[PDB]
């Protein structure tokens, strides 16, 4: 069983920053990972899956990296519209794990 | 249109079982994995099994022993029980869909109150 673990917890940005946010694995998932969006009384939204890859209709300004138990999110120049929780999900085998979130507030 | 919605027991006394409901529209279960995840109050997602489109299941490790996920392909139905519920089982209940490595769609969620 993989956890994941997000940092930082919380963030404060302005809108047009730049920011951030990590996702650590306790063990290799080779790439199999996601992020997902979620506004205030929102389901989450898919953004990035295989690492790298934008799901349709995601802006340009979010990009994802990483390998091995290491993976980021950068979002460029802050929407007012990318306020809300980020959280990085693992495909590794089963069972699957989120890591704890991210709170960005504007 | 590919559409999910979950339906549940709203408040629920601690002890018992519990029952949730997705009802999928706009694909087929046996293309599609469907995944439970829940969200408590105040806190982040967990997820907690899913179903894939041969019927085979997984389940989160730590409640494993308390829950059960099946389905209807002819009802496009996908169900959640979880026994033995305890007050901290409080939370918004979500199923959504599987593909290639993915959580593509979400239901909205069901509000689940353990209480009594």
């Amino acid at each position: 069983d993989i956890v994941l673990t997000q940092s930082p917890a919380s963030l404060s940005a302005s809108v047009g920053e730049t920011v951030t946010i990590t996702c650590r694995a306790g063990g290799n998932t080779h790439n199999y990972l996601a992020w997902y969006q979620q506004k205030q009384g929102k389901s989450p939204q898919l953004l990035v899956y295989y690492t790298t890859t934008l799901a349709a209709g995601v802006p340009s300004r979010f990009s994802g990296s990483g390998s091995g138990t290491q993976y980021s999110l950068k979002i460029n120049s802050l929407q007012p519209d990318d306020f809300g929780s980020y959280y990085c999900q693992h495909f590794w085998s089963t069972p699957r794990s989120f890591g704890g979130g991210t709170k960005l507030e504007i | 249109q590919v559409q999910l919605q979950e339906s549940g027991p709203g408040l629920v006394a601690p002890s018992q079982s519990l029952s949730i409901t997705c009802t999928v529209s706009g694909f087929s279960l046996t293309g599609y994995g469907v995944n439970w995840v829940r969200q408590l109050p105040g806190k982040g997602l967990e997820w907690l099994g899913m179903i894939w489109g041969d019927g085979n299941t997984a389940y989160n490790s730590a409640l494993k022993s308390r829950l059960s996920i099946s389905k209807d392909n002819s009802k496009s139905q996908v169900f959640l029980e979880m026994d033995s519920l305890h007050t901290d089982d409080t939370a918004r209940y979500y199923c959504a869909r599987e593909r290639d490595y993915r959580l593509d769609y979400w239901g909205q969620g069901t509000t689940v109150t353990v209480s009594s």
